């Protein structure tokens, strides 16, 4: 019950270390038990699911006895838990992105409202608390509102999602006419 | 049960100086004791064939060679790169027979339809094993032994899909790699007798299968040497896209292919993926001289997908293979030391 | 290819004394050779196989070690029959065997006895001339013999012979017969043949005037 | 018991061909391989190949392309083959069986068979005398014999007095001279106070071309 938390868009790798130095099978299956990404000896096999074309492993470990679940550009619909079976042994780790979006993408001005959404799959309720380039906080649940935004809140803002101990970071770049 | 380190026979031929040869005659005796096999009446021995350590003892056999035989010109290991010479050399894969020293014995499983793991009602007593090539190749096997009645299909574990399954033909399939004279070359499959080969694969899968619908594919992905019907055939190393072979649907028809006979789009890579350790290993160009090498499809390596939810409506395989001990327990199945 | 040596190439011990012979390999070949007793004029004769499995009927004073590059052949205690040509096998691959070892009877050095022998006048009619050095009852076999003619240096143009140990005082007899052309032998005056050898404090020196 | 016996030409020219058979007595060839053996004059052994009952040869690398071996099942013997021989195939070729695996050992083995590739023509030996002299005294012990040179082939006979003078007497022996021919020289210490009432002869037999020898050794 590992909890790993990934953004839209990035890049996640998923540790499955072994009990000794030495490079041997393993495979990487989802709740559903489908095949994602395992090995033959040597070589890298990969199995008939949605991640196919953005999953992928670091082989230059596989010696060292890790065998990683690298999944590239992260979607939504990957939120599950994935399994890595290696010495007759498996490791569970559940997985979740969530994504948080402005209310517009155009330059806002002074004393204008500024609303964050916070996209959560069902069954989880996080918390964010973001900071202005000035150090403006505000915290909330799924939404999150501005009431109004200063030529200092022109800048970066730094929101922080916590979901069971973990937490990801998410950068937004807000722009304040002056 | 027991464990030791096996010698091995065969029939080499210390004139020639190919790699197989010379490595045999510095490292085999032409044998043998005769003239049959000591027959064990009423008898029954458990057997293992996914856990053999003759299996092992081969495999670093079979690696030893390729180390003193075929040079790379370029080895990467671990953030490692090696350069050196790369000569070419004739290279064709001689039978072996691994035999037991003195003290120990070998106990083979006469049943013809084995499947490799249980009790075998009809077992015997052997100094060493029968001709065995040190065929490197995935997705189908080369130049092996087949089934003496009807075809066999094995399996550490059928209901886990992650597991392959080694398939044993009763009847070989001839294909024909040439590459004429650009460096390019193509393989020959009667399609014909290949299409009936899958009949007799896919009774046997849907047999195991309670009643499902049996359906190939071409590889789900991943490296070259998996993706593609990877094998040597006289030191070149083969990269041939089988997915004409492998697109078939079994159930009352779907999609035949015509043209007498097949052909596979292959190619010469000099950059190749290792199968013994993890790494690479980059080769000479290809050879002025012609290169031809006809084949014997004796065995196939699939991978099942299936699984997930709610009921089954059709199951789907498709070429495997990668991990060369699965080359080995085709042939060590009935053995035990 | 593997080359097979063994050492010394020339053994010598007396009779009950504890003899060791090694043979070093230049590869790894485990425990694949073989050790044979080869007798003057006779055939090589299997003393111990694999190594350090010794034949059927072959001596317990014989014994064998060793895996891989070294080997060792040790005789506990020889006999008067023990004493022949040892060689060592790859019992595989090219099957190449060693230079052999020669095991010997050791005894008390013995100063060679130095003679010459001018060529007769009737070879000199053929048009040949033959200068022999003799090198009589001497021990041990180890000796230098150098032409010189004029107080030069031959070289490429004489042949020496050895005989076997005598069967009584156990000694050496070696003869070098310089060859030369009639033409060439009367245009020079002094042939001497400098003798080297262990049991003279100094290299004697036999010559004569033609 | 079983023994390895072996008959063929032993003296052969250039270009020819080596023809040698090994006979078993005692055993069948059945179960067992049969190989030969070389071994040149004062050099180590070295395996020609070896032939299965069931056809198949196992020849030498650098020898496959002149070495044939096959098998008389019919009478239990081998043979062995050596097209365009030359001067480096003089040797004394050997024959063993070489059992089964583990067991491979060469045995029994064979009493050998000596073979001289030589293009030189039968000639009758030279008798050149010794003779013995005052600056030949070591120690009241003078040297003398005699050179028998020029002869082939091999071998030649050397006694002294009939057979009457045998101690000292040192035959070395036979040299391989440049000229094919070969050579050889008898010596014999005796008394020096018996020069000159003793008689020395030394008696030469060269049966290839029928030349018997007595020659008196006088000093000068
Ligand atoms: C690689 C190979 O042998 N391909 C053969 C080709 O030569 C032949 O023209 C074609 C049609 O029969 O069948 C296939
Ligand atoms: C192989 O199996 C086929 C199909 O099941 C069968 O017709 C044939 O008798 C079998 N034998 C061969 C020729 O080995
Ligand atoms: C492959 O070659 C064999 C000869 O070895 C030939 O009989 C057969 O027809 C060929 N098969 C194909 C598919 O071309
Ligand atoms: C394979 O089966 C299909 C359907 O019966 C057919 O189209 C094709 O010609 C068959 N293959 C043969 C003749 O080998
Ligand atoms: C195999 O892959 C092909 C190509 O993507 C697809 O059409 C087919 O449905 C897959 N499954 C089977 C059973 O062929
Ligand atoms: C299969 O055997 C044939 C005949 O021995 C040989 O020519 C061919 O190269 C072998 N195939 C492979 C892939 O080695
Ligand atoms: C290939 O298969 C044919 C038919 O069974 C057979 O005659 C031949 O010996 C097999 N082996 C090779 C190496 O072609
Ligand atoms: C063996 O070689 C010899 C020498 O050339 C020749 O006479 C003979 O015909 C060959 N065959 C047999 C059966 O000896």
């Amino acid at each position: 019950k590992k909890v790993v938390l990934g953004k839209k868009g990035d890049t996640v790798e998923l540790t499955c270390t072994a009990s000794q130095k030495k490079s041997i099978q393993f495979h990487w299956k989802n709740s559903n038990q489908i095949k994602i990404l395992g090995n033959q000896g040597s070589f890298l096999t990969k199995g008939p699911s949605k991640l196919n074309d953005r999953a992928d492993s670091r082989r230059s470990l596989w010696d060292q006895g890790n065998f990683p679940l690298i999944i590239k550009n992260l979607k939504i619909e990957d939120s599950d838990t994935y399994i890595c079976e290696v010495e007759d042994q498996k490791e569970e780790v559940q997985l979740l992105v969530f994504g948080l979006t402005a209310n517009s993408d155009t330059h806002l001005l002074q004393g204008q409202s500024l609303t964050l959404t916070l996209e959560s799959p069902p069954g989880s309720s996080p918390s964010v608390q973001c900071r202005s380039p000035r150090g403006k906080n505000i915290q909330g649940g799924k939404t999150l509102s501005v009431s109004q935004l200063e030529l200092q809140d022109s800048g970066t803002w730094t929101c922080t999602v916590l979901q069971n101990q973990k937490k990801v970071e998410f950068k937004i770049d807000i722009v304040v006419l002056a | 049960e027991a464990t030791t380190t096996l010698f091995c026979a065969s029939d080499a031929k210390a004139y020639d100086t190919e790699v197989h040869n010379v490595w045999a005659t510095h490292a085999c005796v032409p044998t043998d004791p005769n003239p049959q096999e000591v027959v064990l009446g009423n008898v029954t021995e458990n057997f293992n064939m996914w856990k053999n350590n003759m299996v092992d003892q081969m495999h670093e056999d079979i690696i030893s060679l390729w180390d003193e035989s075929l040079k790379p010109c370029v080895k990467l290991t671990g953030g490692s790169v090696i350069t050196q010479a790369c000569p070419k050399v004739s290279f064709q894969p001689i039978p072996i027979h691994y035999c037991v020293p003195a003290g120990f014995a070998i106990l083979k499983c006469n049943n013809k339809t084995f499947n490799g793991s249980g009790p075998c009602t009809n077992v015997s007593t052997v100094q060493c094993t029968h001709g065995i090539r040190p065929v490197v190749s995935t997705q189908l096997l080369l130049n092996g032994s087949l089934a003496e009645e009807d075809i066999v299909i094995r399996s550490e574990d059928f209901t886990d899909n992650v597991k392959t399954i080694i398939v044993q033909l009763n009847e070989s399939v001839v294909i024909n790699c040439t590459r004429p004279n650009i460096r390019q070359a193509h393989c020959n499959i009667s399609r014909a007798k290949w299409n009936n080969t899958l009949q007799q694969i896919v009774i046997k899968l849907r047999e195991k299968f309670r009643n499902k619908t049996i359906a190939f594919n071409q590889s789900s992905g991943g490296d070259p040497e998996i993706v593609m019907h990877s094998f040597n055939c006289g030191g070149e190393f083969f990269y041939c896209n089988t997915a004409q072979l492998f697109n078939s649907t079994w159930n009352v028809t779907n999609g035949t292919e015509g043209n007498d006979i097949i052909t596979l789009q292959c190619r010469i890579k000099q950059i190749i993926n290792m199968w013994q350790k993890v790494g690479k290993a980059m080769y000479a160009p290809p050879i002025t001289g012609q290169i031809r090498c006809s084949s014997n499809i004796t065995g196939l390596l699939l991978t099942r997908d299936g699984g997930n939810s709610t009921e089954t409506e059709t199951e789907i395989f498709r070429p495997g293979g990668g991990d060369m001990r699965d080359n080995w327990r085709s042939e060590l199945y009935k053995y035990k030391v | 290819d593997i080359q097979m040596t063994q050492s010394p190439s020339f053994v010598s011990a007396s009779v009950g004394d504890r003899v060791t012979i090694t043979c070093r390999a230049s590869q790894g070949i485990s425990s694949y050779l073989a050790w044979y007793q080869q007798k003057p004029g006779k055939a090589p004769k299997l003393v111990i196989y694999a190594a350090s499995t010794l034949q059927s009927g072959v001596p317990s004073r014989f014994s064998g070690s060793g895996s891989g590059t070294e080997f060792t052949l040790t005789i506990s205690s020889l006999q008067p029959e023990d004493f022949a040509t040892y060689y060592c096998q790859h019992l595989i691959g090219l099957r190449s065997f060693g230079q052999g070892t020669k095991l010997e009877i050791k005894r008390t050095v013995a100063a060679p006895s130095v003679f010459i022998f001018p060529p007769s006048d009737e070879q000199l009619k053929s048009g040949t001339a033959s200068v022999v050095c003799l090198l009589n009852n001497f021990y041990p076999r180890e000796a230098k013999v150098q032409w010189k003619v004029d107080n030069a240096l031959q070289s490429g143009n004489s042949q020496e012979s050895v005989t076997e140990q005598d069967s009584k005082d156990s000694t050496y007899s070696l003869s070098s017969t310089l060859t030369l052309s009639k033409a060439d032998y009367e245009k020079h005056k002094v042939y001497a043949c400098e003798v080297t050898h262990q049991g003279l404090s100094s290299p004697v020196t036999k010559s004569f005037n033609r | 018991q079983v023994q390895l016996q072996q008959w063929g030409a032993g003296l052969l020219k250039p270009s020819e061909t080596l023809s040698l058979t090994c006979g078993v007595y005692g055993e069948s060839l059945s179960g067992h391989y049969w190989s030969w053996v070389r071994q040149p004059p004062g050099k180590r052994l070295e395996w020609i190949g070896e032939i299965k009952h069931n056809g198949s040869p196992n020849y030498h690398p650098s020898l496959k392309s002149r070495v044939t071996i096959s098998l008389d099942m019919s009478k239990n013997q081998f043979s062995l083959n050596l097209t365009s021989v030359t001067a480096a195939d003089t040797a004394v070729y050997f024959c063993a069986r070489r059992s089964n695996w583990p067991y491979l050992p060469f045995d029994p083995w064979g009493q050998g068979t000596l073979v001289t590739v030589s293009s030189a023509s039968t000639k009758g030996p030279s008798v050149f005398p010794l003779a013995p002299s005052s600056k030949s005294t070591s120690g009241g012990t003078a040297a003398l014999g005699c050179l028998v040179k020029d002869y082939f082939p091999e071998p030649v006979t050397v006694s002294w007095n009939s057979g009457a003078l045998t101690s000292g007497v040192h035959t070395f022996p036979a040299v391989l001279q440049s000229s094919g021919l070969y050579s050889l020289s008898s010596v014999v210490t005796v008394p020096s106070s018996s020069l000159g009432t003793q008689t020395y002869i030394c008696n030469v037999n060269h049966k290839p071309s029928n030349t018997k020898v007595d020659k008196k050794v006088e000093p000068k």
